[PDB]
RNA sequence: AGGCUCGGCUGGAGCUUCCGUCAGUGCAGAUCGUAAUGGUAGUAGCAAAUAUUCAAGUUCGAUCCUUGAAGACUGAAGUGGAGAAGGGUUCCACGUGAACAGUAGUUGGAUGUGGGUCAGUCGAUCCUAAGGUACUGGCGAACGCCUUGUAUCAUCGGUGGCG
RNA sequence: ACGUUUCCGACCCGUCUUGAAACACGGAUUGCGGAGUGCUUGUCUACUGCGAGUCAAAGGGUGUUAAAACCUUGCGGCGAA
RNA sequence: UAAAUAUCGACUCGAUUGCGAUAGCGAACAAGUACCGUGAGGGAAAGUUGCAAAGGACUUUGAAGAGAGAGUUCAAGAGAACGUGAAAUCGCUGGAGUGGAACCGGAGACAGUUGAU
RNA sequence: CUCAACCUGAACUCAGUCGUGAUUACCCGCUGAACUUAAGCAUAUCAUUUAGCGGAGGAAAAGAAACUAAAAAGGAUUCCCU
RNA sequence: UAGCUUCAGCGAUGGAUCGGUUGCAUCGAGUAUCGAUGAAGAACGCAGCUUGCUGCGUUACUUACCACGAAUUGCAGAGAGUGGUGAAAUUUCGAACGCAUAGCACCAACUGGGCCUCCAGUUGGUACGUCUGGUUCAGGGUUGUU
């Protein structure tokens, strides 16, 4: 149970909150776990997914395909990922979002700032797991 | 149209009074708020006790009363100099002064006499440059000692 | 004949649009606004126009200095002074 | 392309009038491609054409209140623009000099009569 | 009428600017509700109290 | 008896026993509120302002749109040609499928897309009329009101010289 | 059993009214909404706790599943003349 | 001349034995909006496809609306006015009745329904 | 009659300030009804209240006794219970 | 036969009901911040395509700076874009200020018209009341001096 008083249990505040979430947030929001071993080697758990990572689906009906991902229609909540698509009736071929949480991440793309963000997220990782 | 054995009604409300209504919804609300309020004054003022200035003993007026004491605002200049403490001394040593209670009798007057010599002899007195301690001002292990005081002083 | 007969009469204006509230409702002989009393210095507003006081209050319009100054506020009216020197 | 506050913060007041003029010049241009039936890829242009005219306007603002703000720090009056934008109540408060100041009888009240720090034994 | 005044002339274009059928590249945008301008004014029918 | 259980079909995410306790707790009516729908009924009716006909064009489609021929009407205090108030794009061109044009419609003051109003001499602008509204002054608890008047009133500006 | 056919019975409901099937008024049809309530003050009654007592007010102390619960009254209300 | 006091009008927050689209603010939505009145002012109705538009390619008749196939989909009888889809009212197919009302209670018969270790 | 003071009153696009107008929940000063109840109605009641005018703040106002009272006396203002 | 009535099945018209819910109602808490440095409100305008709503003001669905760190999205398109926000900017009416109130006019400079007494443009300024001081004044109102 919540202690914090300024942290509200209102389910219509959540759903306003992150429905209305503004583009930063909605990058917290759209995050996606490691898989075990990327775990074992980063130290991390899950980051904010990013374009051009690599990932897995792990639940639904395209369950076990393998691609990059292409955009993180962070209006639509989803991402679109390579191969992941179907036909439109005029034959033209359209992206399937998938939901950043029922995938798992296979490799990161880093960069001068994402691999900050890894460093950050580990050094808190490790100071926690060693207090708990 | 009251029928039978009643008692008269007496109720006043023929007046618009849906516009003057006052609810008590905030009672535990005020009740937090004045205790936080005593809180913050105890931070600020510590070590000098939360009630503030001391008070004096006092009869009640009326004969329905004059068999009870209660606390006053203050003490007379005649208590105050019968206890050996001048006004200004009492201000800023933190005793109540009344500046229009004066005494007609022995006994009511040497009642508070008493109160105010019990005050100075429980009082604690802290250097006014804590390097330099002066006379009258009390020792240090006393002061190790000092502590915040709650409710009525010498109650 | 009080009607249809009358009413092809009507094509002279009585109000017209008010320069501070932009309503049709400036009479033009009485040189006044019906609505907000212009051109008198004070605005116009009754306690039995609950609605209306509604309607034309505070707040129904952008509220652009207000905003600014509540922002402002936030941070005790700082000025003459910039955020710390940094880059990216 | 996009132009760098940064870098224009280095310019002369001569140069920058000549990057906004030409700005403004190319801007036109863009506004007779519009009306000419122009294509898609000049017409993406006009809004970064506009903004880098904001950024050279915002510079050169920015310079000469900046200078005017030092040559008038000294002066008792000062421009009714270069003064303190405050709350109007706020600006009519008193200073805080004349706040702080006290008459001869409160110096002496504050001399004479001064709280002490104590405690009372329970 | 002919004899018209400048502020008159400038409220009856914006009313004329309004006055415009919703692009329909907007009913492709994401959430959109609206399916056409449901403030049109037909000139014989609603008229502009000046 | 108030109602209840089960079966079959539809539906797609909640529901429920019993114990206490609470209530915005049960509808046939109130010329009840609101929304929808019937018989009447393919019925009343679409009848003032003299009137249309022939051939052709376009069209999937023509009493009604267009061309030509004929026959009539307004009859210059017009069913003509222009303006003031009012309207505000209804103006013009090209498309038009639905709605509207109480029949129809290929047509339209409808609808979609575009175009269109050029002034030293035409007006406003300038002068004052009836009248309005300020200043002072007075009144008024006050917002503000009253007078446009020797009430009020120290209300200025013109030639010239000098410069 | 709201199907058909027989024998017996069978006037349209609500309402005011001495009296309604009424040539008295409301009601074309269906869905949904729709009217003895809240509070203050009395009284009686039923139940519960204590009982010449009882309830304690504002308030204070405490309480972080902290608007709750728990503790707390020379004094106040009612009762005891 | 501060404190204890009043007050959600403004800004920012936390809750609820409250309402659940005729309810709750008039306004869950381009709501003080559309629209009305010269004016003061008056003032609505309007929530819901699907997990994902994958929003029905293509063939065929028609000028077109539209229809017949087909495809998408857990599902389209979820097809755009799209969750569910009641009553009133209405059309069709089959059966049965039908002499200036029709409905209704009681009692049989017929048709029909249902049960039989 | 000359010049110089003061007093009173002016003009200044003279130097530098300040006021106006909004907001309504609370706050301060004025002005001020009737419906209604009295089973009629006029005093009374509604009510020193709707409505109207003015003026502030974060609180406002009040406030350090020309007080309460008649004890063996209390001791500014504000607020709560009684 | 048809029509009418009725029963069973099917289908229309209609939008009730059910299922939530970024909305509403009420309670409580924290804070004190409008305006001549131009408020509240109104009008007009601003986007590549965008009527309305929302945002913004001629730097006009936003500039600068700082934090984060890769998008926006309907189609295009090319340290992004979001958040904070201390710098800059903030149109016209509006207490609304030159006078009037949908119009016209005065002062100064500078620039252009060739020169300029005449035009045009730009900039700055000209409101009411009031306080302090300044300058120039008026009155046998009182007084002194020649």
């Amino acid at each position: 149970m919540k202690v914090n008083p300024f942290v509200s249990s209102d389910s219509g505040k959540s759903r306003k909150a992150h429905f209305n979430a503004p583009s930063h947030e909605r990058r917290r929001i759209m995050s996606a776990p490691l898989t075990k071993e990327l775990r074992t080697k980063h130290g991390i758990r899950a980051i904010p997914i990013r374009t051009d990572d690599e990932v897995v689906v792990m639940r639904g009906r395209h369950k076990g395909n393998t691609g990059r991902v292409l955009r993180c229609y962070r209006k639509k909540f989803v991402i679109h990922i390579d191969k992941i698509t179907r036909e439109k009736a005029n034959g033209s071929t359209v992206h399937i979002g998938i939901h950043p949480s029922k995938v798992a991440i296979t490799k990161l793309k880093l960069d001068k700032d994402r691999r900050a963000l890894v460093e950050r997220k580990a050094a808190g990782r490790s100071r926690v797991t060693g207090i708990l | 149209a009251p029928r039978g054995n009643q008692m008269l009604g007496n109720a006043h409300f023929r007046k618009h009074w849906h516009k003057r209504i006052k609810t008590w919804f905030d009672q535990p609300a005020r009740k937090l708020r004045r205790r936080q309020n005593r809180q913050a004054k105890a931070v600020e003022i510590a070590p000098r006790p939360v009630a503030g200035l001391l008070r004096s003993v006092v009869r009640c007026p009326q004969k329905r009363y004059n068999t009870k004491t209660r606390l006053g605002r203050g003490f007379s200049l005649q208590e105050l100099k019968a206890a050996g403490i001048s006004q200004a001394q009492a201000r800023t040593i933190g005793i109540a002064v009344d500046v229009r209670r004066t005494n007609k009798t022995a006994e009511g007057l040497k009642a508070n006499a008493d109160r105010l010599k019990e005050y100075k002899a429980k009082l604690i007195l802290f250097p006014k440059k804590a390097s330099a301690p002066k006379k009258g001002d009390s020792s240090a292990e006393e002061l190790k000692v000092a502590a915040q005081l709650r409710g009525d002083v010498l109650p | 004949t009080k009607g249809t007969q009358a009413f092809g009469k009507k094509h002279v204006k009585s109000h017209t649009l008010c320069k501070r509230c932009g309503k049709s409702s400036f009479h033009i002989q009485k040189k006044r606004c019906a609505s907000c009393g212009y051109p008198d210095a004070k605005k116009r507003t009754y306690n039995w126009g609950a609605k209306s006081i509604r309607r034309r209050t505070t707040g129904t319009g952008r509220t652009r200095h207000l905003r600014d100054v509540n922002a402002r506020f936030r941070n005790g009216f700082r000025e003459g002074t910039t955020p710390k020197p940094r880059a990216q | 392309t996009k132009l760098k506050c940064k870098s224009l913060r280095g310019e002369k007041k001569d140069a920058l009038q000549k990057k906004l003029d030409e700005q403004k010049t190319e801007l036109a241009t863009l506004r007779v491609s519009k009306v000419t039936g122009g294509a898609a890829s000049k017409l993406s242009k006009i809004r970064v054409v506009r903004k880098n005219i904001a950024r050279l306007l915002t510079v050169i603002n920015q310079t000469q209140k900046q200078e005017l703000r030092k040559f008038y720090a000294d002066h008792k009056y000062k421009p009714i623009d270069l003064r303190l934008k405050k709350t109007r109540a706020i600006r009519r408060r008193l200073t805080a000099h004349e706040l702080s100041l006290r008459s001869a009888k409160q110096q002496a009240k504050s001399r004479n009569q001064a709280v002490r720090k104590f405690a009372v034994k329970a | 009428s002919a004899l018209k005044k400048s502020f008159i002339k400038r409220k009856l274009a914006k009313k004329q600017k309004q006055n415009r059928p919703m692009p329909q590249w907007v009913r492709m945008k994401t959430g959109n509700t609206m399916k056409y301008n449901a403030k049109r004014r037909h000139w014989r029918r609603t008229k502009l109290k000046l």
